[PDB]
RNA sequence: GGGCCUGACUGCGAGGCCUGCAAGCCGAGCAGGGGCGAAAGCCGGGCCUAGUGAACCGGUGGUCCCGUGUGGAAGGGCCAU
RNA sequence: GGAUGACCCCAGGCGGUAGGGGAGCGUUCCCGAUGCCGAUGAAGGCCGACCCGCGAGGGCGGCUGGAGGUAAGGGAAGUGC
RNA sequence: GUGGAGCCUGGGAGUGAGGGCGCGAGCGAUAACGUCCGCGUCCGAGCGCGGGAACAACCGAGACCGCCAGCUAAGGCCCCC
RNA sequence: CUGUUGGGAAGCAGCGCCAGAGAGGGUGAAAGCCCCGUAGGCGAAAGGUGGGGGGAUAGGUGAGGGUACCCGAGUACCCCGUGGUUCGUGGAGCCAUGGGGGAAUCUGGGCGGACCACCGCCUAAGGCUAAGUACUCCGGGUGACCGAUAGCGCACCAGUACCGUGAGGGAAAGGUGAAAAGAACCCCGGGAGGGGAGUGAAAUAGAGCCUGAAACCGUGGGCUUACAAGCAGUCACGGCCCCGCAGGGGUUGUGGCGUGCCUAUUGAAGCAUGAGCCGGCGACUCACGGUCGUGGGCGAGCUUAAGCCGUUGAGGCGGAGGCGUAGGGAAACCGAGUCCGAACAGGGCGCAAGCGGGCCGCGGCCCGCAAAGUCCGCGGCCGUGGACCCGAAACCGGGC
RNA sequence: GGGGGGAACCUGGGGAACUGAAACAUCUCAGUACCCAGAGGAGAGGAAAGAGAAAUCGACUCCCUGAGUAGCGGCGAGCGA
């Protein structure tokens, strides 16, 4: 039977146009006073997942 | 050319890898599975599973709108096609005539887009980007805009 | 563009436009697909849960001094089921129409390239009877030294040719690379030759 | 379709069993037993092939050494003598000489005391 | 030790340290708007290396991005926490 | 070197478990088969100190056996203990 | 420095119980075929071959095949040998 | 039909013939033409069927005006408890309803995902309705299905023997030959068995019957062995036997060398596991997805699915649809860009197309070659299934 | 008229657990196994108090697609119009 897309992935990741896997930086969901504005500012950016693990997540999404 | 000639090219058909069938083979005994432990056993999802540690995926946080019941909202959708793709046509271009050509997918409102050379062509489209509009209204194209 | 020996009462006479080169692999890929889709796939076996025995533990897990077993349907038993034995499947798959199209094309092409192709206007005095067909085939260079795919929508001509061993008969909508490759000599109607070209348009 | 073992196994078994004719009791009767001896027979024939080359040389050297102490000197000296002489008749043939053609060997012994 | 001050900035961030991943760490520079200085200049917390907690689920503020026929609304999203 | 797997020359590599890869052998079955081998003997069996192959194997011969067998080239697996 | 070097991209792995020896330490008792690290090695996978009486890892030496040819390594050269 | 070899011809040979029939199977072996058939055709008084044909009957059919009589009740509706749906309390509608409350008859009511307002949709609380669908005890047809350890458990007198109080469990076991011609009669013998005779093409085809492997047991022959130390071998030499006439084969006296196989292990000859021996059975599969690779087809395109027609091992049609042609963003949106931002800084994620050769007055744009992509085949691997095979202790349901 | 039987197939009334979540209770296996009642050659469903956004469609069943989409979900495993 056909694979099911992992919804848990679908919902926190996007595969790019060139095939990289992009996600939100972790580290600012709370405990955020006392964090620099440098920290926060940067954690607001989408980043590219190391290749080893990008490939796995790419197989959870067979229909993107 | 009779039946005895019909033959597939080199490597068009290739042998299977039959394991567990004697020492000389390769490939014997353990059957390319090494010694002991689940993976050698008959039978866990390695795209996700990571050993009881919190997975690489489940530590990433969620983004944006997931949608809720009763689910997705019907709004119109726009597919772009590029001026360059409009190249092969003469006279008038519709969405209809774009689909039946395989450029504009069905149930998609048509939006002309920038990339390519404006052809002096009547192009009937649900939407035009800026540099698409200018380009056309400058090669003498006729940008009819419908709804 | 191939010059093909047509056969009319009003003289022999000769134009085709059929493929230049013959892909043997492509020819092969069609046959395979032809001989594969006609498979029955009625080979079956019984798994160990499909086998008529109980599922009672024949004897205790321990202390009998015998080995360990569950039920006797275990494939490890002579009573048992087979492990990865045939189940009815469907060997059919969908070969790209173009490939089919090119093979018919290339199959006929090859044959014509060998002056084994022969088109005919009609069929002299064949009105059903097998000897009637013999006659005609003799007069046409068809002695049964060579084997023939005889393609015509003419019911009566097929009936006459049918029971010959060295003849394989066929209505034109039935043309196909295998029945061509099987046979040494292709022999067709003008009326079949048309539908053939129409199939490859 | 099913490809029952059928003929194959018996044949691979006879092959081995024929190769095992001669062996004591089950080693020539039981296939498995046959295979296990043949493995051993295998390496032994290899190992002893290499070894046969050095079994004969030790013998030659014994045989020569004796013939050498008849004329009043030892194998080790004598051999040194040859090399100095520039005589390279292998000791297979040295041996033969010493036992078939005493005189020639006796010639060789003298060239050998000579070159010393 | 004192004077004034809030840069314990907001947008960013070339390039690196470290590193399996995820994180952790350093950061010159451009713009907004400031502080102190005559100025050169310095200031994106603390002489430095510990004082911490990934996601999920929720609360509050803002934003006004989606809003199930339409206008709203319910509810969510994004930014902050 | 020749002109593309044709062979020749020269040089170098060639212990090996997990394991990766590559080339083959043999079993059942299909196309080839309205064919070919077959009672002047199929399959199968028992021999062989003979031939070919590095090898798995394949021939050839003798005895048994008494009705089947199945090529070149391909196809598919209940495929080798 | 052209090596079964290297770098890049992808398919397939196995492995994640090591062990002995030399050396450097910690632990231990300046004990253990002990234990825990570091550099190296060899066994692992070279329980194939010579030496070491015997004997995975000490010495010698990385076994494609054949030879009733030759030089050697460690070790030896009274007889077993 | 005839000859011919043969126990037997259908083999081989000569000359013929039928074929809408050369599917298959029998007959002493290998048969279109001998037999049963096969192509093609014919057939029911009786019973069943009758969805096709016809006939009948039931039943059925308008327009305006006015009246406001009727339009399915413990219902709708609301609340409480639940179930159904993708919907797990969620913003939770809708559908069904155990509890409590409880309407109206078209200016009525339900719905369009809380609610409200618009705009729309539909008429609850009575019922019946073919066909297209599922299955396969039963009949038939066909297999890149099995071929007696296979295939159903059962080819055979099998759900039997047997086991269990019972539910229930559950086997093994097929073959003389073309024809019984099943071996009269005689001889040893109580019989069984055997020797002759006889039948047979064949009797180590004799019923304990085709082929008749191996373990295993005997007999006879050759070599060998009673001072010898062993994973049973190997190397060498020698003697004796054999085949032959510089060579082979068999054996083994002496000498050298030599720690079974598997498994598991840092490490096994190991006094660690497994194995009495032989034979047969026994374990990396398949489907649908996915990802590489690969052989091909076509390429800004590529491909159909279910179906339909045809075939009766013939393929064709079917463009619904899918994947690709554009990305960026949570999204509105914008778009070769886009997001963050006040930015027309900076940054994230994106965007550039081939290789020719020629005609022609620099590429105009051909033309080929290659490719994005995609479709099928193949193979490696991954997901989901029992997913390489065998094995629990146990859990749950219904019975005994 | 009923009663009983019928390999599966069907509807309804009831309805597990192993297992999956690498533990487990929500979740999963699953309205599956099974028990029961009824139907029949089929059964169920069936002429909109429907769908849901088209000025649309027009009974029901069944197949392909939609689509592993929308969503559901200790937003886990997974479930899935």
């Amino acid at each position: 039977p056909k694979m099911k897309t992992h919804k848990g992935a679908k919902k926190r990741v996007k595969i790019t146009a060139s095939g990289k896997v992009v996600a939100m930086k972790t580290g600012k969901r709370h405990l955020n006073w006392q964090k620099s504005g440098k920290e926060i500012r940067q954690k607001g950016r989408k980043f590219v997942l190391a290749k080893p693990e990008a490939e796995r997540i790419k197989l959870l999404l067979p229909y993107e | 050319m009779k039946l005895s000639d019909l033959r597939p090219n080199p490597g068009a058909n290739k042998r299977r890898k039959r394991v567990g069938r004697g020492p000389g083979s390769g490939h014997g005994k353990t059957a390319t599975r090494g010694h002991k432990g689940q993976k050698s056993r008959s039978g866990k999802d390695p795209r996700r599973f990571e050993g009881g540690r919190s997975t690489t995926l489940m530590r990433l946080p969620k983004r944006g709108m997931q949608g809720q019941v009763p689910g997705e909202i019907k709004r119109p959708r726009y597919q772009g096609v590029n001026l360059k793709d409009l190249a092969r046509f003469e006279g008038e271009v519709t969405p209809e005539l774009l689909v039946r050509a395989g450029l504009l997918k069905k149930g998609y409102r048509l939006k002309i887009l920038g990339e390519g050379e404006a052809k002096p062509l009547k192009v009937v489209a649900h939407a035009f980007s800026k540099s698409a509009l200018e380009k056309l209204k400058a090669a003498g194209g006729e940008p009819v805009l419908l709804e | 563009v191939y010059q093909i020996p047509v056969l009319s009462p009003s003289g022999r006479r000769e134009a085709a436009d059929l493929p230049a080169e013959i892909n043997p692999h492509l020819l092969w890929e069609v046959v395979r697909w032809q001989l594969a889709k006609r498979r029955r796939g009625t080979a079956s076996t019984k798994t160990r849960g499909e086998v008529a025995y109980s599922g009672r533990k024949i004897w205790p897990q321990k202390h009998t001094g015998r080995a360990r077993h569950g039920d006797i349907g275990a494939p490890i038993f002579v009573g048992g089921g087979v492990v990865f034995g045939p189940k009815p499947r469907d060997y059919s798959y969908t070969l790209p129409k173009k490939v089919r199209k090119k093979g018919l094309a290339m199959a006929v092409a090859d044959r014509a390239r060998e002056g084994k192709l022969l088109l005919v206007e009609a069929f002299a005095g064949v009105n059903g009877k097998t000897k009637e067909f013999l006659a005609w085939a003799k007069e046409a260079g068809l002695d049964g030294s060579e084997s023939v795919l005889l393609v015509t929508g003419n019911e009566l001509v097929r009936r006459a040719a049918r029971n010959l061993p060295w003849v394989v008969t066929l209505a034109p909508e039935g043309l196909n690379v295998y029945d061509i490759v099987r046979t040494e000599r292709l022999v067709m109607d003008l009326d079949a030759w048309e539908v053939f070209q129409n199939r490859i348009g | 379709p099913r490809a029952k073992t059928g003929v194959v196994r018996r044949r691979k078994h006879k092959k081995i069993l024929k190769l095992a004719k001669g062996y004591w009791g089950l080693r020539s009767k039981s296939f498995r037993k046959a295979r296990e001896t043949l493995f051993a027979a295998g390496n032994y024939a290899y190992a002893h092939r290499k070894r046969r080359k050095r079994d004969f040389r030790r013998l030659w050297i014994v045989r020569i050494n004796a013939a050498c102490r008849q004329h009043g000197l030892n194998y080790s000296t004598f051999i040194h003598g040859l090399k100095k002489a520039g005589i390279e008749v292998d000791r297979k043939n040295l041996a033969d000489l010493a036992v078939r053609e005493p005189q020639v060997f006796a010639e060789l012994v003298e060239r050998a005391k000579a070159a010393q």
